[PDB]
């Protein structure tokens, strides 16, 4: 009875977690039983709740889950429990509040009161994702923000690299290494997205596909002259307008 | 404005660490207070 169980479960927990088990090979490795008392023994293993029945597509699937995890969601009642499953099914990009009452039909107050005491069990945090803001996302402690960075300050990067072509895509990358520049991560990807926005100021030029040379701004820097030209604009009726067509 | 009997206001010494068995003994509200207070921190990096 419980002997059987246990032979099985140390065959699940065998095997590093990836290659996910099925029947077809279960019955060549404990075919010991027949397969009607086989099944009875893994439903009540589903009574025992380890086991989880997992998909790959249009087929009948199996995947064993630790038992570590396995005790902590024992405390939840039916329904705590119950919601805990969606947000762990997601993982890697989180899962939508207004989604969960969607698979649930537990309306807006009973979930939220559920999770509201399943952050104090500090299972669950909430981040801010940025294909759509300003939406309730959770995650675990398990930390995929998958979804340079959005936030300004990204000039201090683009004023330093036109005062290196100024003196005149590779070249870039061994400088950008050094003078404690507050970066994380570069890639060659990134300087290609952050010099084209100077092509379309005409700060600098492309040419040859991947070489660079300045437009001579430095001269406008320091009739296509718009600096200096300060108007008069008080006292003065006679002025000329660009929009008051309209 | 000194006395006497409030001059010998004063604990137990002996029986200090005697009361205080009996003071931590029913306690429990800084208990949870610590790992909440443990939990600020642990909060920071998450």
């Amino acid at each position: 009875l419980s002997d059987n169980a246990k032979t099985l479960h140390s065959q699940m927990m065998s095997k590093g977690i990836g290659a996910l088990f099925t029947q077809q090979e279960l019955q060549k490795q404990m075919g010991i039983g027949s397969l009607t008392d086989l099944m009875s023994i893994v439903q009540e293993l589903l009574d025992k709740n380890l086991i989880k029945l997992v998909k790959q597509n249009d087929e009948l699937k199996f995947q064993g889950v630790l038992e570590s995890e396995a005790q902590k969601k024992a405390t939840m009642s039916a329904e705590e429990a119950l919601v805990y499953s969606y947000i762990e099914a997601s993982g890697r990009e989180g899962i939508w509040s207004k989604t969960i009452k969607a698979r649930t039909n537990l309306h807006q107050h009973v979930v939220l009161k559920c999770l509201k005491s399943l952050e104090s069990q500090r299972y669950v945090k909430s981040v801010k994702s940025v294909k759509f803001p300003t939406r309730k996302i959770y995650m675990l402690y398990s930390l995929q923000p998958s979804v340079e960075l959005d936030i300004e300050f990204i000039n201090s990067l683009l004023t330093i690299v036109w005062r290196f072509i100024s003196e005149n895509t590779q070249e870039i990358l061994e400088f950008i290494t050094a003078a404690q520049v507050a970066n994380v991560e570069l890639t060659p990807s990134n300087i290609r997205s952050l010099c084209e926005v100077l092509v379309y100021d005409d700060k600098l030029e492309k040419v040859t596909h991947d070489c660079y040379r300045v437009t001579l701004e430095s001269i406008l820097q320091m009739i296509f002259n718009y600096f200096k030209m300060f108007p008069a604009s008080k006292h003065d009726k006679e002025v000329v307008y660009f929009d008051e067509w309209t | 404005v000194d006395d006497e009997e409030l001059n010998a206001h004063l604990l137990n010494e002996e029986a200090s660490k005697l009361k205080e068995r009996i003071w931590i003994g029913l306690n429990a509200d800084f208990l949870l207070e610590q790992e909440s207070k443990r939990l600020k921190q642990e909060a920071d990096i998450a």
